[PDB]
């Protein structure tokens, strides 16, 4: 649910394509708060190990990040290149900026957490 | 002009590959003008050899469109040929064996086509009957580099025994 | 008007090369920058970009129908390929040194000139009589016995 | 230079001559009109009613992202003449994708079946992979249903009706 800002003075041929790529990001910002609270015991054996293996997968994103730094050095890294780039990414942090959005929206803990892992490449 | 203009108004890759290496030369003339003093007198010289194979075209072509039949418009054709080359008989001498060679090709093709596939010179009267009594026997048979012979002759029967195989 | 030109070979008439529905390209008028005696070669170069416009409207129009028509145009476009790529060419040798003339442009075709006439008369074949279905694979065939190399 | 606004509408980004001589606006439109309909599928096949139609839209996605490849690679800066020459034995496919799709359209095994006749239609040309590797994965989630129980032939139809129903009641058995 986060907004953003970009530019009052800026291309309007890079605006349009910028707006193209935030979604991976708003849609991060949603999963790294979901880490963070539903990990207090509070919440039951399921709604931890669920935020446990829900982490190895921004572990592996905030690598994907780092190789295009990296690669951004040398120049190689044109803004059209990029939003190619991005594209698993933009799949997987939208599956589960979802179940972090169903999860807490009806309270669930133990067995009701199960059940929306299963009824949910 | 005459001579290069009617000609462009008209076999023809053989003429046509001649055309391209004569544009050179004149083309390589106009890179001298823009970058050596240069007037009339000296760009006619220069092409001496030039317009003197120019002039001999426009008398091997003259019976090459002065003519209804495909079969006596190809047949006259290519005889001017073998006989404007015997009044030649050196640079003049190499353009028209190189003209005659790239017109003489799809004789030679149909002709081994119909030998592996299966009003008259009397230069081969002597032995022509031993060719169509092969040709027309050759190809009731598939119903059920002869230049290139003659030629390594000249360095030190090819007809007749090629027959014999194949009426045998 | 050199690169003027080499866009009036691939298909784009402007101004200086006025375009005809039914005649062809041809020049317009006399032009007092050139001379009065180029006003011909260029009328010779037009009678080969007639042909790959006539080419390429046919080619998108697909027009009639069947897979070997589709294919048949599908194959057309690849030996209609040395063509553009020769014209590609042209370009770069007259941005190198600028002092070559029409002459050298005209003398570059050579191949194209004396190749688009016999083929062209074979698209004609097609949209004139309705030769439908496999009947193509020998109207082509016929016309694949012909003496010149390189048709 | 002009190539990197012609090269970038391909890609669907509005241009300084791209909104939403003289004679190069009838050049510029042959190269135009190709956008118009790159824009008009990813409107189309935007979303991940029906599942064969999902894999379906999830197979488009497949290609066009190499007609995003193959563009923005080859070309830093070439001649005008050259994209359209470049373009045409590949943008004319593209129009051809918008007679498939609409820009109604069936869904279930009667599109499973349509792309089949689609292939028939027009065999040997050269269309035949691309449509090929549509209905290769157009009907993966439907093989898994099929994967279960275990216009055509009728002698085959009412078969496939009971040659599942036999596995579905195993199951429970």
């Amino acid at each position: 649910s986060r907004t953003f800002l970009v530019d009052p003075n800026l291309d309007l041929s890079i605006r349009e394509l910028v707006h193209r790529i935030l979604p991976v990001a708003a849609s991060y910002s949603a999963v790294t708060r979901f880490i963070e609270e539903k990990s207090s015991f509070e919440y039951g054996q399921v709604n931890h190990a669920l935020a446990a293996a829900m982490r190895t997968l921004v572990k592996e994103h905030l690598i994907l990040v780092s190789q295009l730094e990296q690669l951004h050095r040398q120049g190689l890294l044109s803004l059209q290149k990029l939003w190619f780039y991005i594209q698993p990414a933009m799949r997987t942090m939208d599956i589960l900026a979802s179940l972090a959005t169903s999860v807490d929206k009806g309270e669930c803990l133990g067995g009701s957490t199960l059940s929306l892992l299963h009824d949910r490449q | 002009g005459q001579v290069v203009f009617r000609l462009q108004e008209f076999f023809m890759w053989a003429l046509y590959k001649y055309f391209i290496s004569f544009k050179e030369e004149l083309a390589e003339i106009e890179k001298c003008i823009i970058n050596t003093t240069i007037t009339l007198a000296i760009v006619v010289d220069k092409l001496a050899p030039r317009l003197s194979q120019l002039k001999v075209l426009h008398k091997v072509f003259s019976t090459g469109v002065a003519e209804t039949r495909n079969v006596v418009r190809a047949s006259h054709l290519l005889n001017t040929l073998y006989k404007a080359i015997l009044e030649y008989d050196e640079q003049t001498v190499s353009l028209l064996f190189s003209l005659w060679v790239e017109t003489v090709r799809p004789y030679l093709q149909t002709v081994d086509e119909w030998i592996v596939h299966g009003t008259m010179v009397s230069f081969l009267k002597p032995v022509l009957k031993q060719i169509i009594m092969a040709g027309k026997s050759m190809q009731l048979l598939k119903n059920l580099e002869l230049d290139d012979v003659h030629d390594p002759l000249l360095a030190i029967p090819h007809i007749d025994k090629q027959y014999l195989d194949c009426c045998g | 008007m050199i690169h003027e030109l080499l866009l009036a070979l691939s298909g784009y008439p402007g101004s200086i090369f006025t375009w005809n529905k039914r005649s062809g390209l041809q020049v317009s008028q006399d032009f007092p920058f050139l001379h009065p005696s180029e006003t011909s070669v260029l009328n010779r170069l037009c009678r080969l970009g007639t042909d790959y416009i006539r080419f390429t409207e046919f080619i998108e129009q697909y027009t009639l129908h069947g897979i070997y028509l589709r294919a048949f145009c599908t194959g057309l476009d690849s030996v209609l390929q040395p063509y553009r790529q020769a014209l590609l060419d042209l370009e770069q040798e007259f941005l190198g040194d600028p002092h070559l003339s029409i002459s050298h442009v005209n003398y570059f075709l050579d191949q194209f000139q004396l190749l688009f006439p016999s083929v062209m008369v074979v698209v004609e074949q097609i949209k004139s009589q309705k030769i439908h279905g496999c009947q193509i694979l020998e109207t082509v065939y016929k016309h694949s016995c012909g003496g010149l190399p390189p048709v | 230079e002009l190539v990197k606004d012609v090269l970038n509408v391909l890609i669907g980004v509005v241009s300084a001559t791209f909104s939403l001589p003289e004679s190069i606006s009838s050049l510029l439109s042959e190269v135009a009109e190709y956008g118009t309909c790159y824009t008009r599928l990813s409107h189309f096949s935007l979303q991940p009613k029906g599942l064969v139609f999902q894999a379906f839209t999830s197979g488009l996605r497949r290609y066009l992202q190499y007609y995003r490849a193959c563009v923005l690679s080859t070309p830093p800066t070439l001649s005008l003449l050259t994209i359209g020459f470049l373009f045409k034995k590949l943008g004319r496919q593209l129009r051809y994708l918008a007679e498939l799709c609409g820009v109604a359209f069936p869904t279930g095994v009667k599109l499973l079946s349509y792309l089949y006749q689609e292939a028939l239609h027009n065999c040997s040309n050269e269309h035949y992979p691309v449509l090929l590797s549509l209905l290769k994965t157009s009907c993966e989630p439907y093989t898994r249903f099929i994967h279960d129980w275990v216009v055509f032939l009728k002698h085959i139809a009412h078969d496939i009706y009971v040659c599942g129903k036999t596995i579905n009641l195993l199951k429970l058995c």
